[PDB]
């Protein structure tokens, strides 16, 4: 890894340190330069012993004078990479185009060194361990480098625009995947220029990535919506005013598979949330949501609503019997008991209930049949953690689904313990709601502001609480085992202790006493110390500790959720049918523009 | 003059690319394709109010010159306003030109006035 | 003290008052010092109370004319030191650097005074009653004035910089001791140049400190890194991209008894915290740390829970017994009693509760065999000091293993009354385990922001809450005092009246009333007033003091906390065995470098033109508001 490559770096410095040719090179002693190229005796093809060249450490100590007096014995080291294992396709092409001597570039065009020869090392990789991604060819270092001159010289001895990469990688990308310089812009307008003419930008990459689509989950805006200012169309201004228009052509790809949003809105990248923001993309997903989505959802959690209830009145009137058998104790009181299911399906209201029941089933399997083929689709550790998509919201409702299904196979095989169950399914059916609590704007950053503070300092109370609970529930087990349960009550045993002092922490249950009988001496001191050291010490610190966390995110959360709601826009759109999803656009085609739909737009100018 | 000298301090050693205290054509040269220090020092003299002097030494806690982000949120908080630490970047942003994250006196006076 | 300073100050002024030549040097009556001059048989001797030339008063006041008469009358005064008591070998050469005019140093070196002299006064000290300290000798004073021509002269006329005062004071270390300037840097270059020589940066001074170590210690990181500037050597550049390596030899000092990294992290001063911050040492220590730190603590945390829930499974199954006797009494509740130890070890669980017990006893011992020596060596005043170094942790936990080390003996000395040390140890053990949420990067910060709270304004809480709950304990108590107790309840007697109002103020219990019962006439005010004045008055405001406070120091926690992991660290790397630790760097041996080792780092920096373009050309809104308005 790292510690391997920065030890045989000191190993190349070792090797450069050992043959006097090399290190004289480095040095650019051309004195002694010219006694070595005067020496016949002296091995010329004899290489950096870690794989590189000689010419490689001119043109990395940048002493051209010694590479020229180099190149006459040795042009062929000029056209040679060497077999470094991390450095496997380099050439010193490569280090005159960064280093920017156009004069050493040019002479080792002389030379005629190939542009084409390509480079594709260990290093030369996008890693987290590489600090720089430059891209595979020539071309890539000189555009990022960009040097104008030097890439038009590469224009004119080669170097063809169409370059394919490891990884399907062209300019477009490497420009794309970039720290953001207007200079940038001005490159790969120049690059477009020299492209002769397919078009080049229809290209994917080897992922099936096109550069539209590559700076669209890259949010370089910039470059962004310059490269839309090529497609926008003026129509015409008139005063203060401006009206033009818009190609949406390739913003839907509605006839392809993946569309742009659905990348867009799914990427583990924070900045593409910002790229919504940009104007036609803007105007669309606001008509589209405005005209249609709204009602659909608010329909739909209309009749999710109504399927909860049902489910509600079902779970209350369940099938019970008198408990046959005698108790025989006192602490005993269990007078209940189920019935059998020969003996349920008896009554006409045991027939309305049963058709509740249907009803509770049939709209259990449908969950499963609409969401279980989209999980396949997308990685689904990638599917749970996106709270923008409500990842977490389907966590529970698969298992309240499970449960639901679970529990019939529970009373069909007459077993007991139904109860449980049920119980876990209800409160989790009951606190499915809060999906569709999304779709209002007084309702929805409110939610996602709990679900983040949830996960955010909750577990940090938690722990502490745990063992200080831990501590002084010991405690009060071994202060209250000596005398009669009859009187102090809560401390039995351990397990009732710990429960009590959960219960008496949260201040829930008034403090234990009885002011007839005497008390013991050291509870009073104990029972204090853990009065003032928890129940106003650190909850109030958790209050807060809760402010200025809700202060602080009480910028960002919007700015999810107006992410959060056209993300649930593009997920119904996907799923519900197309009659229903007429196309927005404006079909050119009626006005002879011809299979394409677009967008108007005006204001004035300010 | 010691903040001045602090700005030809980092200078010169972004003009020495190996660090020897000096300043040779060959680093000279690596500049213009991109486009000793009393030497340097003495050099630039002849190429070049008292509140703010004094506003800027209280403010540069370690009396590098330069004023960090955290020097400002120190004094911010001292102030006893209350800021998130967004906008604190913001105005960094709005006071560094040159980008350097740092804030020197010549962009702490064209800020004052 | 500094009353004795101002009464010997104004006796000086007495005695400038007093001889009319010495008030004439003072005033530089240059006409008048021609008639005493002209007068023979006056002496010229003269001298103050606090013991004086005429030269230095006229050395403090620039009276150079008066100074030069004075040296054709009598040079050798210019050879005189003071005699006072916080001057005792002041000479007129210190108080010519301090007025810095170089004409009256050339005047005093014309008569040829003696440059080694030592002046060491009682106001020369480094001394919070001092104000500005530099050390005795004339080159530390003409070092820190900053004049190169005067300290030029004095190299030119010996002067050797190899020289040490009390305290083991070198001009690199009063260098180091100084508001920090790189103005004051061209100087510490300068006077490493004018070294022209075994090395003279390897001294140390009667503490023991190198200058390295003492500008570590002092944290001036900009004097650090240009101390750090020839400890550097790069190694190529490649376009924006640079590797380099560092000499990581006197940073270990591992051979040395005093880490130097101990040494930064235990300081009184506070800002030293800040030289974590520096390039060499920050990704060094993170190395370490992620590399071996954190799993050896997990693991150890593990194996000490353990320890301490088999503790308190011990601490469960104690034996009991039956009480023998009758109660005979209402409002009297007891069913057991203490077990013999004879009678205790009789079943086979018994061998079980005692084979636990054992362990239990022993991993109290060895916390003692570990904790012992540690005493002894650092200070206790500084070991129970710093929250870094995890003082009261110490503390609860060596209180926690002297009480399971005390009851031990106690049930072996079958005294009554073990079940409160018993529960003292019990409910401290897991009060032990917050030492180990330091590790955690989501646990570390809150544990020390409550640290940091708890002695803050809970003291302020407590005595307000104190005396209020007294007085109106008493008022409660007085006006039950007169009604039946089978009714009223908690109120018997004071004690169990002031605990009930303890109870009652925190709304842990509801308060009394009998709705068929009749009640007492003034209840219903005085309780009332206090519903008003304590239920939400001082309570519900202490939660808006605590929210400010909160907010202001959440800041600082975040540093502290990165400040912390180091210290924790450095102990654990200090205490643990060698075996499972190769000690890091880079072995040049191997590479010829030789018994030296390195660390290589690279960086991409950023090629903003703008910075550049100037200087080559050369060489061919809310708070903005306000800090305008603060000026
Ligand atoms: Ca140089
Ligand atoms: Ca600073
Ligand atoms: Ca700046």
């Amino acid at each position: 890894w790292e510690q391997y490559r920065d030890r045989v770096n000191m190993l190349q410095q070792e090797r450069i340190r050992d043959s006097p040719l090399l290190q004289a090179a480095k040095e650019n002693d051309l004195r002694l330069l010219k006694i070595l190229l005067l020496n016949q005796s002296c091995d010329f093809q004899q290489r950096g012993a870690v794989g590189e060249t000689a010419l490689h450490v001119a043109a990395l100590y940048d002493n051209l004078e010694a590479a020229t007096l180099l190149m006459e014995a040795a042009p062929e080291l000029a056209k040679e990479p060497a077999l470094c294992e991390p450095f496997v396709g380099q050439t010193a092409l490569h280090i005159a185009v960064m280093n920017q001597n156009l004069n050493l570039v040019r002479a080792l065009l002389a030379r005629g060194a190939s542009v084409s020869a390509r480079a594709t090392g260990a290093a030369f990789r996008r890693s987290p361990h590489n600090l720089i991604y430059y891209g595979e060819h020539p071309l890539s270092f000189a555009a990022c480098v960009g040097s104008e001159e030097i890439v038009r010289l590469l224009i004119e001895h080669g170097a063809d625009i169409r370059a394919q990469d490891s990884l399907g990688n062209t300019v477009l990308h490497i420009l794309i995947l970039q720290p953001n310089k207007t200079f940038a812009c001005q490159m790969y307008n120049l690059l477009l220029s020299y492209d002769e003419h397919q078009s080049l930008e229809l290209v994917p990459n080897h992922q099936g990535l096109t550069p539209f689509k590559l700076a669209g989950v890259e949010g370089n805006t910039v470059m962004f919506q310059h490269l839309m200012q090529k497609r926008k169309h003026v129509q015409w201004t008139c005063g203060p005013l401006t009206s033009t228009l818009y190609d949406l052509t390739e913003i839907d790809s509605w006839g392809e598979e993946l569309s742009f949003l659905e990348l867009v809105v799914s990427s583990k990248k924070r900045e593409a949330r910002q790229i919504l923001e940009q104007t036609p993309v803007k105007e669309l997903v606001s008509f589209k949501w405005k005209k249609y989505g709204r009602p659909y959802f608010c329909v739909l959690a209309s009749l999710y609503i109504l399927y909860m209830i049902c489910f509600t009145t079902c779970c209350i009137y369940r099938p019970l019997k008198l408990r046959d058998d005698n108790r025989t104790d006192p602490r005993d009181i269990t007078i209940l008991q189920q019935k059998l299911l020969q003996e349920a399906y008896v009554t006409h209201q045991d027939n309305i209930r049963l058709v509740g029941e249907l009803v509770t089933v049939t709209g259990a399997v449908i969950i499963l049949l609409l969401e279980i083929p989209d999980i396949f689709r997308v990685g689904a550790s990638r599917y749970f953690g996106q709270t923008i998509l409500g990842g977490p919201f389907h966590v529970i409702i698969i298992t309240y689904a499970s449960l639901v299904l679970l529990t019939m196979v529970m009373r069909l095989t007459n077993m007991n313990g139904e109860v449980v169950p049920l119980s876990f399914a209800l409160v989790l059916g009951w606190c499915s709601v809060m999906y569709f609590a999304r779709g209002f704007q007084m309702l929805g950053p409110f939610t996602i502001m709990i679900q983040k503070m949830i996960f955010g300092d909750l577990m940090r109370f938690c722990w502490l609480m745990a063992v200080v609970i831990l501590g002084f529930a010991s405690a009060f087990h071994i202060t209250f085992q000596t005398e009669d349960p009859n009187n102090l009550g809560e401390f039995s045993d351990y397990p009732t202790a710990l429960f009590s002092t959960f219960e008496l922490f949260l201040t829930i249950i008034d403090g234990p006493a009885n002011y007839s009988v005497d008390l013991p001496f050291m509870y009073c001191i104990t029972y204090a110390a853990f009065a003032i050291i928890a129940t106003l010490l650190m909850l109030n610190l958790f209050i807060a500790m809760m402010g200025d966390t809700h202060w602080r995110v009480a910028q960002e959360r919007d700015e999810l959720w107006r992410a959060q709601v056209v993300a649930t826009t593009v997920m119904l759109e996907r799923k519900m049918p197309r009659f229903l999803w007429p196309r927005s656009g404006i079909c050119g085609y009626e006005y002879g523009l011809g299979d394409r739909w677009f967008l108007r737009v005006e204001n004035h100018h300010d | 003059t010691e903040e001045q000298i602090a700005e030809f301090k980092e200078a010169f050693s972004l003009f020495d690319k190996d660090g020897d205290g000096t300043i040779t054509t060959k680093e000279l040269g690596t500049v213009m394709r991109s486009l000793d220090f009393p030497e340097f020092l003495t050099m630039m003299a002849r190429k070049m109010e008292e509140e703010i002097r004094e506003a800027f030494r209280v403010f540069d806690k370690d009396g590098n010159g330069y004023i960090s982000a955290a020097e400002l949120r120190h004094v911010m908080t001292n102030l006893g306003e209350k800021l998130t630490d967004e906008e604190v970047d913001e105005m960094i942003r709005e006071a560094d030109i040159d980008g350097d994250g740092q804030v020197n006196y010549e962009e702490f006076v064209q800020m004052m006035t």
